[PDB]
DNA sequence: CGATGTCTCTAGACAGCTGC
DNA sequence: GCAGCTGTCTAGAGACATCGAT
């Protein structure tokens, strides 16, 4: 609930459901307010750890994920760099639902370590239905910004070799 | 008339160029004076530009610009049928997109719907991982920022800031043109300029290595993915030009100046002994490591050139900075005259000269005008020891030959004010005299004379309508001055 | 339909004709 | 005494005749 309190002082309201985002329409004051809140109360490993625990407890609800439909405010801090990744992992087995995060990650490249995250996304792709796998395969260029061309080309050629039915 | 013009552009593809001129003329006349058919003319020209890239098709964009600047309301009268044209990002968006946006600028500004369509099409285009698509996206970004003017709706200002910052993470090739185009939009903002400086400063901290005047700050290892990831020279050139603009306009700025000064003081103390490329033959074409040295070698040359502009501009007749310029070129020549063009690439005789320079046409004009045809008490005896560097003399003019050659082969150049034809016209009007004065002062003069041949060639071939002022600027009938 | 080979050449080099 | 200097040979690059069928 620490992240919930931090949202209460600077962020969204405590509303779990299917409503709209209770965030100010700006990124120079509300974002700065969230940054100063995250830089004033959390200043030690223990408090940031309990803040991470509160964030995991809060955002884990599917209602919050539907409310998300942004997340760039959370990614403004380095301490949530893998938190957004693991929340994406928690949101991915919801279908056809992951379309929201697929479109949300569009126009978003905040990441912890793309090289390992690529391996992890094909790892979850090994256990995905056909349609979601097709969308994710379309989304490999989305997660990159042309900085991992060689390995991604190698792996997509491997996918082409293994999968002929899903060549499109 | 309109059918004849349509088939005229069809039959074009010099008599063909004259046919293009005649067709553009007749289309413009029949559009200007005929009211109920101007929409038909707009539809015809919109349907004719598409699927036309093999032949030179600049005529379409230029006559479209002329007819919309004569009558901008036709597109709205045609219910803004330009939205479908946004798909042209895949055919040939090297220059057509830039000119098209230039033409449609006022109608994008007045009409909110077309602006929204443009922003959404470019937003979906930017994250397409195609080189061509990204080039089209960055080209459109170069224009959209200056499409909106507030320098003399604030959400519109602040929202566009992060797009290019995100795009900066992409390859070097798409990282290239943003460095050049940042100045054009920076001439059009006050606080957006501050944010752009902060973003560029954060970018340059990636390769700064803050160490206070020790082993050189070469983080070129990151620009290896045999390949290159970030053109440090272009980034440094943009940094210098934007810093000069900010200084002339009126926390980090003081830090910005000192770290730039620290780098200048570090290059003079970092010679080809602390450098990794101290070997005279480490370069090897068609090798995995030699080309890595080659890209490192070419990148540092641009690094030296940029700070030559900085020290000359930040210092004003101050002997301390002049010797810094000497040391910079000393590092430049010691590493450009030899190693490269000995083992890098000189097997074929070099038709051209000192490699592609990242200087300003304004700067080189100031340099030559201050160097030659300038002798005052403000001169601090620094040019006296600077004049001893005849190797610097040859480079000081060979860069100018490179710039006006860009104006010869192409219609533009590099550095600030590369697209404002009056601006270089004044620059060309100024540099020509000192170029002539250097020739008439008495190789070195061979360089300036070769330039004059290319000023006159460029003057007639490009600035044909602007000849009389240039002819009179050498101090109305052109012949009497020409005969002189 | 027009890619191609042939040819005036300008210079550079290291090597023969000056030298030594 | 083998140290000096003296020049056709070879590779650069650019314009033309036919190059060889579309």
């Amino acid at each position: 609930g620490v992240f919930e309190e931090l949202l209460r002082t600077s962020g969204i309201i405590l509303k779990v459901g299917e409503g709209q985002n209770e965030i100010a329409v700006d990124q120079t004051a509300f974002q700065k307010k969230l940054r100063v809140a995250l830089e004033k109360h959390p200043s030690y490993p223990g408090v940031v750890n309990e803040f991470i625990s509160g964030l995991e407890s809060h955002i884990k609800d599917r209602s919050q994920f539907k409310n998300c439909l942004l997340i760039k405010l959370l990614l403004g801090i380095k301490i949530l760099q893998p938190a957004v990744v693991t929340l994406l992992l928690e949101k991915i087995p919801e279908f056809n639902f992951p379309r929201l995060i697929v479109n949300q990650f569009k126009w978003l490249d905040g990441l912890l370590d793309s090289q390992d995250l690529v391996k992890k996304l094909m790892q979850m792709l090994s256990v995905s239905p056909v349609p979601i796998q097709h969308d994710i395969i379309t989304s490999l260029p989305e997660i990159l910004e042309d900085s991992q061309q060689n390995e991604v080309a190698r792996e997509l050629s491997c996918l082409l070799k293994q999968g002929r039915r899903l060549t499109v | 008339l309109v059918d004849l013009g349509f088939s005229l552009m069809e039959s074009y593809e010099m008599p063909a160029q004259q046919a293009c001129k005649l067709g553009a003329s007749i289309l413009l006349e029949t559009f200007k004076v005929h009211e109920p058919i101007r929409s038909d003319i707009l539809e015809q020209v919109l349907n004719r530009v598409l699927t036309k890239a093999a032949s030179p098709v600049s005529h379409f964009i230029d006559l479209l610009s002329n007819i919309v600047v004569s009558a901008p309301l036709v597109l709205q009268n045609s219910s803004s049928r330009v939205t479908e044209t946004f798909d042209n990002l895949s055919f040939l968006p090297i220059d057509t997109v830039q000119g098209l946006l230039r033409a449609v600028q006022p109608l994008l500004k007045v009409s909110m719907s077309v602006r929204d369509s443009l922003i959404l099409v470019l937003q979906k285009a930017i994250f397409s991982r195609q080189l061509d698509a990204r080039k089209a996206a960055v080209a459109g970004f170069l224009l959209l920022l200056r499409n909106f003017k507030i320098l003399g709706n604030e959400a519109f200002c602040l929202e566009i800031l992060g797009s290019l910052r995100r795009c900066l993470s992409q390859q070097a090739d798409v990282r290239l043109m943003l460095y050049e185009g940042f100045y054009d939009v920076l001439r059009r903002n006050s606080q957006l300029a501050s944010s752009i400086m902060e973003t560029l400063l954060s970018q340059i901290k990636q390769y700064y290595l803050p160490q206070q005047d020790l082993l050189p700050p070469l983080k070129l290892e990151g620009c290896i993915m045999i390949f290159l990831q970030e053109p440090l020279a272009h980034l440094l050139c943009c940094i210098q030009h934007c810093l000069a603009w900010y200084k002339s306009t009126v926390g980090f700025e003081q830090n910005f100046e000192e770290m730039l000064e620290s780098v200048t003081r570090r290059m003079i103390k970092s010679e080809l002994e602390d450098f990794e490329l101290d070997k005279s033959a480490d370069f090897s074409p068609s090798s995995g490591v030699g080309v890595k040295n080659n890209i490192y070698a070419i990148q540092v040359m641009g690094i030296c050139e940029v700070l030559i502009e900085y020290n000359f501009k930040i210092g004003n007749f101050s002997k301390n900075k002049f010797e810094d310029v000497l040391g910079l070129f000393t590092c430049y020549n010691k590493l450009s005259e030899i190693l490269k063009e000995k083992a890098g690439k000189n097997k074929s005789t070099l038709g051209n000269r000192i490699a592609r320079s990242f200087l300003s046409m304004g700067f080189v004009s100031t340099l030559l005008t201050a160097l030659f045809r300038d002798n005052a008490q403000s001169h601090e005896e620094s040019l006296a020891v600077l004049r001893s560097s005849t190797e610097f003399m040859r480079y000081a003019v060979s860069v100018a030959l490179q710039k006006v050659q860009q104006l010869e082969e192409m219609g533009q150049t590099d550095g600030p004010d590369g697209q404002n034809p009056e601006k270089m016209f004044q620059n060309l009007c100024k540099i020509t005299r000192v170029l002539l004065w250097r020739y008439t002062s008495i190789s070195i003069s061979l360089l300036c004379l070769e330039g004059l041949l290319r000023i006159f060639n460029t003057m007639q071939q490009l600035y044909a309508a602007r000849i009389p002022q240039f002819l009179q600027a050498l101090d109305i009938n052109v012949t009497e001055k020409a005969a002189f």
